[PDB]
């Protein structure tokens, strides 16, 4: 694919995704699965005023990935911007 | 013993002169360095052919080497290292420590010291420093790797202390470079031969931004700035950052003056496609000079493409104790495992002749030994996270010496840690090694959150203390004031209830026109599309308008959305400015947070477009819902927790019940957020449908109905029939309740108060077309970098890494039924050609 | 090997002081056993008949104990540690993590329950197990030090005494099964025939006299008892109609003799610490009681 073509397809696809998003369900379980299982994110940061998705990720880990992380020796760091400042910034 | 296990002799020659009776012994200096070089060659390479006349500009080959467990084990155990990845423990893949690069590169790296053009006494040679560097994306060496090493002389420089020779060896695996090893050697002595002295330097990739014609006139003054396409206009470069990739070769006339400056390379532009080209060559020569005007200019007018965010507080590091080390007795053990069979490390007579205090422990041993601490503590004993490691060998070591080490982390670069290293002899306190490691953070992913987290004053501390965060807010305020007549910071700081925009004057007329132009399309019951203006109250005759919110305007969706997203963006820009963010973190954002994630990591839209989008989104979603004379909607949302019904009640059972309620009643009811498996879902719909769902789930729990058991014992239709009778009863009870219907907390259902729009439900599909048309005006194609999206962005709709493949477009078509995606798919071949 | 040498030296002194040669002293003893590596010294002293045989039997024991230690350590190397795990054990008074964890004053059933709970989250190659049963509330659990840290973290919630032992390989566990094969090859030329053993020598796992269960060379059984088989110390030390037990093991009042004395409390058995010149524990005897002629 030529870069102009990739940029065109990316522009069209991104605009369609966003155009439908507010009229389509949020599939956040599967989103977390991509992060925790597929992409092997050792650390996840919630940007935001509150730790809402950090709390969700904690629960998902404990309910679904604890044995998986133990088997892979994976150690996970879930951090929220408004709580974990000196960690995120040293 | 030599590399072949055979004895080898160094012949020193003298003339006896009894006529010179006070000093009758004269050393024969002629050919002395050649005899020494031949001896060292036989020591390290045995019977390999010696070429003393090999050009210093040539490439030196080290040959093919296969990395074996035994070679690793002896090296690793000799350097005393519990590097778990390097252990061939049961079930574990076996890796090689980065120091082992010296073993496989030794032949290539040492050959360049032998040429006669590099005149120097090897008995007086000192190894000054060694540097390891892994190529970007290159994975650790392991048991079974086949590697090839080639080396080149970067520099030959006469210094006060001696002749310095810098050699760079490149280790390649499967035809690709994996690691560079740079070694600096010093022949101690006084050298005045400048004819073979040179330095090759890869210059910093520099940048200069041509804000003004004056800058470009300054640039095009330079005869060495040789434009490529000279028909390219001067102001083609106006407002462009030129990027400069340059290599400099200098030869020395004497200590202070070049015999020849040569300096060349490429000056580069990024095109609107985001493709890059050269638009000028750099073509400079001086012969002699007191500097190099090209480079002198760049340091004075431009900047490196990367810089270290050095900490003001150096972080102390180590294990649980301060770290200390020891030289063993047998330098021969290291000489063996390394293949550095150099006698001065091991032989009394050679050490004594070389005027050493004794036979010396190899600096490479010390380097590896120290880097074991480095990896163990600075990289948490995780090998691939170490990317590059420098070590200046600043003091001498001998058998049974003892050593103190300290490690500190003192800055960031591109999401990588900056670590400095000092090793000092414990008894003499002298520095023996100084060094530096760059190390990866853990694999990090970035998450942005939904509406509902907003608070008064959010982000204002950053606004006060961070210039980059402040700029995000100031740009937003300027745009929103110029376009819509308000400042978002005023709303965030004060959370006022009410606010009037005045359309007085030319600016006010423009602001009013922007509001007049705001519309949303509704699908009437006959299927016809009716456009309706958002600001029905405003018209060409309206002089002013007032926003209102009793919980404060920060609680109003149209302002909540901008405010939150700006705060997130400002946060992330501060972090990015502090260099905390790795190159390839992946990302997502829960409903609204998605836009922030895209704006923050993918830069798909500028701040002005971002705030426009999320303001318009908030407005459109409020007006898409029909409201009664008191402004109330008949819609809401409920969080549902299946595990609170029974242990067997899962996501499928919830989907079955929600679908059955929706189908039986004809009311809108859909699962719109899938947050935590079998624990947290959100349903959006008609208040009656949500109340009926609450009653049905309460009934299922109270009667201990096991839907999964019923689905195993009965046909799906029979399970549905039993549920339908329960649903009809619950729906009749719901309709008998007083209006307005107030949602109550159930055993498994929790109403989300204050949400009166069924977000993410199919009800809002009518708004997709006008909102798409708005997005197309706010997101420019040329702004898109696919490399920021592909694999890295995960959309909420697909919940998969973003990809430009036919299969991904087919999946998006299946989920959205988009006519535009269908058109792309029906013409897919045109995009493959 | 060095712990073997200490015990051999104490035996040699006990015979020399009394003017015996080894056979005579052995013929005064009703039977013997030895806690883990101790069983080798129990065996060679039961095989001894004279100073002349005792000298070669000592060399034999040292060869056996050496190759056991060597191949065990080779088969199960140590690995590196995080600052947290290290200091966690230290700060909680558990000592440095090692492949063997002592647990005292907790019943075997409760220890097993915590082990089972821990192993549910571990792959099979990381499973921990009870390897020594010293008494009904004195146990040792063997396996990966990290797995043992996980067990300690669970025990902390309900906390008896738990401490890592200064032992560098997981003896009496599946983790040395391969090592046993290597050791057998290294020791193929060393034989101690069962017919040599003029007194009962009791199996550390079963408590049976090995002269009734082994045929020919006992060295493979000795290896197995140390590498693979769990120790059941109360079974191994039933010692019918015992009045006295002579402890040749190292460590005195901190050694195996005081443990055995506690297991024998109320049974009429006095344990004498043969290595210890004197001490303050009244429940045991000291080196003088071996030589006193009153």
């Amino acid at each position: 694919m030529r870069p102009e073509v990739e940029q065109e397809l990316a522009h069209t696809l991104l605009v369609e995704l966003l155009a439908y998003q507010f009229a389509s369900p949020v599939r956040w379980i599967e989103t977390q699965d991509v992060f925790l299982a597929e992409q092997m994110a050792e650390r996840i940061v919630e940007i935001g005023p509150a730790d809402t998705l950090s709390v969700m990720a904690k629960r998902t880990l404990a309910s679904k990935y604890e044995a998986y992380d133990a088997a892979k020796s994976a150690q996970r760091q879930i951090l929220c911007y408004s709580k974990d400042a000196k960690e995120i910034y040293y | 013993t030599n590399a072949l296990g055979e004895p080898v002799a160094l012949p020193l020659r003298f003339t006896y002169r009894p006529e010179a009776g006070y000093a009758p012994i004269h050393e024969i200096m002629e050919g002395r360095n050649d005899r020494i070089k031949e001896f060292y060659w036989r020591c390290w390479f045995g019977q390999d052919p010696l070429d003393l006349d090999a050009p210093v500009t040539s490439k030196f080959d080290g040959g093919e080497a296969v990395i074996t467990s035994e070679a690793i084990n002896e090296f690793v155990h000799a350097v005393g290292n519990t590097g778990e990845a390097f252990v061939d423990r049961p079930g574990k893949t076996m890796y090689a420590p980065m120091d082992f690069a010296i073993v496989v590169g030794w032949k290539a790296i040492t050959k360049p010291i032998f040429p006669r053009t590099i005149d120097g006494d090897l008995l007086k040679l000192v190894h000054l420093s060694n540097q390891f560097r892994m190529f970007p994306g290159a994975e650790p060496l392991k048991k079974g790797d086949k590697v090839y090493t080639t080396a080149q002389v970067n520099a030959v420089i006469n210094q006060e202390s001696g002749k310095m020779v810098e050699v760079c060896g490149t280790i390649t695996r499967d035809g690709k470079p994996v690691m560079e090893v740079i070694s600096q050697f010093l022949y101690r002595g006084v050298y005045t031969d400048y004819e073979n002295t040179f330095q090759r330097k890869v210059e910093t990739p520099m940048q200069v931004h041509l804000a003004t014609t004056k800058d470009i006139a300054i640039l095009r003054s330079k005869q060495w700035f040789v434009l490529d396409d000279v028909a390219t206009p001067e102001e083609f470069l106006l407002g462009k950052t030129l990027t400069f990739r340059l290599h400099t070769l200098v030869h020395f006339k004497n200590r202070n003056v070049y015999s020849h400056v040569e300096t060349r390379g490429q000056v580069l532009v990024e095109l609107p496609t985001k493709e890059i080209i050269q638009v000028a060559t750099v073509e400079y020569v001086a012969g002699e000079s007191h500097g190099n005007p090209v480079i002198d200019y760049l340091q004075r007018n431009g900047q490196s493409i990367e810089q270290p965010v050095n900490f003001e507080n150096p972080i102390p590091l180590g294990g649980k104790a301060p770290l200390q080390l020891r030289a063993p007795a047998s330098n021969e053990t290291y000489a063996r495992v390394s293949g550095d069979y150099n006698p001065i490390h091991v032989s009394r007579v050679f050490a004594a002749y070389a005027n050493l205090p004794g036979t010396i422990t190899h600096g490479m041993y010390s380097s590896a030994a120290v880097r074991s601490l480095v990896e163990t503590w600075a990289a948490e004993n995780k090998i691939g996270r170490v990317r590059s490691f420098h070590a200046s060998l600043t003091g001498m070591v001998l058998p049974n010496d003892d050593i103190n080490v300290k490690l500190q982390h003192v800055g960031m670069v591109g999401g990588r840690k900056i670590i400095k290293v000092e090793a000092t002899n414990k008894e003499t306190e002298e520095k023996v090694l100084l060094g530096e490691a760059e190390i990866e953070q853990p694999v990090t992913a970035y998450v942005f959150t939904g509406q509902g987290s907003q608070e008064q004053g959010m982000g204002m501390d950053l606004y006060a203390n961070s210039p980059v965060a402040r700029e995000v807010w100031d740009r937003a305020d300027k745009y929103l004031r110029d376009t819509y007549g308000f400042a978002i910071t005023d709303i965030v700081r004060n959370n006022p209830k009410e606010l009037t925009i005045h359309f007085g004057g030319p600016l006010g007329k423009k602001i009013r026109a922007n509001y007049m132009a705001m519309t949303f399309e509704t699908v009437a019951a006959d299927g016809s599309i009716k456009s309706e203006r958002i600001f029905k109250d405003i018209d060409e005759n309206t002089t002013s308008y007032t926003f209102r919110s009793p919980n404060g305007l920060l609680s109003a969706t149209q302002f909540t959305q901008p405010a939150l997203t700006l705060m997130e963006k400002a946060s992330f820009e501060d972090m990015k400015a502090k260099g905390l963010v790795p190159r390839d973190s992946t990302f997502a954002g829960h409903s609204l947070g998605e836009y922030s994630a895209l704006a923050a990591l993918a830069d798909v839209m500028p701040i002005e477009s971002l705030v426009s989008v999320v303001f318009y989104r908030g407005l459109t979603m409020q007006v898409a819902v029909e409201r009664d004379a008191t402004g109330r909607s008949n819609y809401g949302m409920c969080a549902v927790n299946p595990s609170r019904i029974s242990k067997t009640f899962n996501e499928e059972a919830l989907r079955f019940v929600v679908g059955a309620v929706a189908e039986t009643t004809g009311w809108l009811l859909e699962i719109v957020n899938y947050n935590i498996a079998n624990m947290q879902y959100v349903c959006a719909g008609d208040l009656r449908a949500l109340d009926t769902l609450t009653s049905v789930t309460n009934f299922i729990k109270a009667m201990k109905i096991d839907i999964e058991q019923m689905r195993r014992e009965y046909s799906p239709d029979k399970v549905k029939e039993e549920l339908v009778e329960i649903i009809k009863k619950c729906a009749a009870e719901t309709e008998a309740k007083p209006k307005p219907l107030e949602l109550q907390r159930g055993f498994a259902t929790i109403p989300l108060r204050g949400i009166d729009v069924p977000f993410h439900s199919t009800f809002l599909r009518s708004g997709v077309k006008p909102f798409r048309n708005f997005l197309l005006k706010k997101i420019n194609k040329t702004s898109i970098d696919p490399a920021k999206l592909i694999g890295k962005y995960i959309p909420n709709v697909t919940a998969k890494p973003f990809a430009l493949t036919k299969e991904y477009f087919e999946d998006v078509y299946r989920l959205t039924n988009s006519p535009r995606i269908a058109h792309v798919l029906a013409n897919w071949e045109k995009y493959q050609d | 090997p060095l712990i073997g040498l200490v015990q051999l030296a104490h035996y040699q002194v006990t015979c020399k002081v009394q003017g015996l040669h080894p056979g005579i002293l052995r013929d005064r003893i009703s039977g013997t056993t030895g806690h883990s590596q101790g069983i080798v010294l129990a065996a060679v002293t039961a095989a001894a008949d004279s100073w002349e045989s005792f000298e070669d039997l000592a060399k034999s024991a040292l060869t056996i104990l050496f190759w056991i230690g060597a191949r065990s350590q080779q088969t199960f190397p140590r690995t590196s540690m995080s600052p947290s795990l290290l200091q966690e054990a230290i700060d909680n008074g558990e000592g440095t993590p090692t492949p063997m964890l002592s647990i005292r004053d907790l019943p075997q059933a409760e220890v097993q329950k915590h082990i089972d709970q821990t192993n549910q989250y571990l792959p099979e190659d990381q499973h921990i197990s009870i390897s020594l049963i010293n008494s009904p509330r004195n146990l040792v659990v063997s396996g990966p030090p990290r797995s043992l840290c996980g067990l300690n973290a669970q025990l902390r919630k309900v906390k008896f005494v738990n401490r890592f032992l200064p032992i560098t390989a997981p003896f009496h566990s599946k983790y040395l099964a391969g090592a046993a094969e290597l050791i057998a090859e290294d020791l193929k030329d060393i034989s101690i025939e069962v017919e040599r053993l003029g007194i009962p020598v009791y199996d550390t796992n079963t408590g049976e006299d090995i002269r009734q269960t082994v045929t020919g060379n006992v060295v493979p059984a000795l290896i197995r008892m140390i590498t693979n088989d769990p120790v059941h110390w109360e079974k191994a030390t039933v010692f019918p109609e015992a009045t006295h037990i002579l402890d040749f093991g190292p460590g005195g009042i901190s050694g195996l003799g005081v443990l055995t004395s506690r297991n024998k409390d109320g049974t009429g058995v006095r344990v004498i610490l043969a290595g210890t010149v004197n001490g303050t524990v009244a429940e045991v005897g000291y080196k003088s009681e071996l030589f006193d002629r009153d």
